[PDB]
């Protein structure tokens, strides 16, 4: 049963590690509208990826959560589910970094203008 | 308000997505199990 | 009389434990280390290149400490964990030591899309990691690498905080790492497009060195703008499979599958009289 939930672990993970990546890629982009319509649309998208984000930050506590299930039993391999679980969380944290920066350069653009 | 009538339907669609998407992750475990 | 040795054991072999692609990625990444042995750019075995095998199952493939790349082989391969725990060992005699893995280990937490990681110690590359503004793209080589991110190295990186800066430095998309006076990084999601990068950059390095050598100046050099420089084939399939091939008709026993026929192969003269052939 214990193999089977590490199995199951390995499995989730996957697509947690896999969006990180991929919002990773769309952030890094960066293409303001022309004018303060523009901009203050593209702010809004802005405000509403944030709302997204939200969304999964509770199933990635989730995977935190079933993550220490594994130690709390004693698991024979407990290298690999803590070092997975932590670049995971760093990896979320950048992402945080990531778009508050990117926040902070929209708030610069809204108030040259 | 016309702009109210666009963001409430913006907050529900990411919550209807996101539950679409935990179950059909919670749902193609195999669970073979037994007895 | 003869360095030649069959790139390809795994017949031979006939044992360990592999997953469904695993047994062509040894073979890829092996002739990667005779193409690299080949044109003269590393001998000694310092963890060089390193190839993830799967998304979930990591399991990533090394080289064996004290091989050099002349003599490594498919079978001699060994599949380490993230951590630098031994996940399977292949036919090697040798004493397992994991410590060029922590230079790959976290660049493999920072970046999935990736799964080829070449690092370079040539005198060129080393050279421009000690060039303080770094690859100054003054020809055509350099402008074919793309964008660089430079990082600082302390050459270490067991440590749980320096991690975190070498993913800060790395960035979100960028395949090319310039660590300070430790040679140059190569990443890319096949092996094929990460060689061919590694084989540009180094070019370009090579050309760099003359330049900035003959001209004794930056303002005697010419530099042409980025912004002015700004089937479908994938950016390394087309060279690779002519190395390989060109390894195949000298002898060595690649093992990378060609995706199109190489000679059209016009039916020969037939008599009736033959005796069937094969031996069922």
């Amino acid at each position: 049963k214990l193999e089977q939930l590490a199995r199951r672990f390995d499995r989730k993970a996957a697509m947690r590690e896999t969006w990180l990546n991929e919002n990773q890629r769309l952030v890094a982009q960066d293409n303001f509208g022309y004018d303060l319509a523009a901009v203050e649309a593209a702010k809004k998208k802005h405000e509403a990826i944030e709302t997204d984000t939200a969304a999964y930050e509770e199933r990635v506590r989730a995977l935190e959560d079933l993550a220490r299930e594994l130690e709390l039993e004693n698991y024979h391999d407990q290298k690999r589910i803590t070092a997975r679980k932590d670049n995971i969380l760093r990896l979320w944290n950048y992402l945080q970094e990531l778009l508050q920066s990117r926040r902070q350069r929209l708030e610069t653009t809204l108030a040259l203008q | 308000k016309a702009e109210d009538l666009f963001m409430e339907f913006a907050h529900k669609a990411s919550a209807f997505n996101n539950w679409c998407e935990n179950v059909e992750e919670d749902l193609s475990e195999p669970v073979h199990c037994v007895s | 009389f003869s360095m030649m040795t069959p790139i390809n054991d795994l017949h031979t072999a006939d044992s360990l434990n592999l997953a469904k692609g695993e047994r062509l990625m040894r073979c890829k990444i092996s002739s990667v280390y005779r193409l690299l042995d080949l044109y003269g750019w590393a001998q000694l075995s310092d963890t060089y290149v390193t190839l993830r095998v799967s998304k979930e199952q990591d399991h990533f493939l090394i080289s064996p400490k004290g091989v050099s790349c002349s003599e490594v082989t498919a079978s001699s391969l060994i599949k380490v964990n993230i951590l630098g725990e031994v996940v399977e060992k292949g036919s090697s005699c040798f004493p397992v030591d994991t410590t060029g893995f922590c230079l790959h280990s976290a660049i493999y937490a920072a970046r999935p899309d990736v799964r080829c990681i070449i690092h370079l110690h040539t005198p060129a590359t080393a050279a421009v990691s000690a060039m303080k503004w770094g690859l100054l793209p003054v020809s055509h080589n350099a402008l074919l690498v793309g964008d660089m991110a430079y990082f600082d190295f302390n050459g270490e990186m067991e440590q749980e905080a320096d991690r975190i800066n070498l993913q800060k430095c790395l960035g979100p998309t960028c395949k090319i790492l310039v660590l300070r006076n430790h040679g140059v990084v190569a990443l890319g999601d096949t092996v094929e497009e990460a060689f061919y990068k590694v084989f540009h950059l180094q070019a370009a390095c090579e050309i760099q060195v003359s330049a900035l050598s003959s001209a004794g100046g930056v303002e005697n050099l010419i530099l042409l703008e980025q912004e002015k420089h700004r089937q479908k084939s994938r950016l390394g399939e087309h060279e690779f499979e002519a190395l390989m091939r060109m390894l195949d008709n000298l002898g060595y026993r690649t093992g990378y599958p060609y995706r199109y026929p190489l000679v059209q192969e016009k039916t020969k003269h037939k008599s009736e009289v033959e005796i069937p052939a094969t031996v069922t």
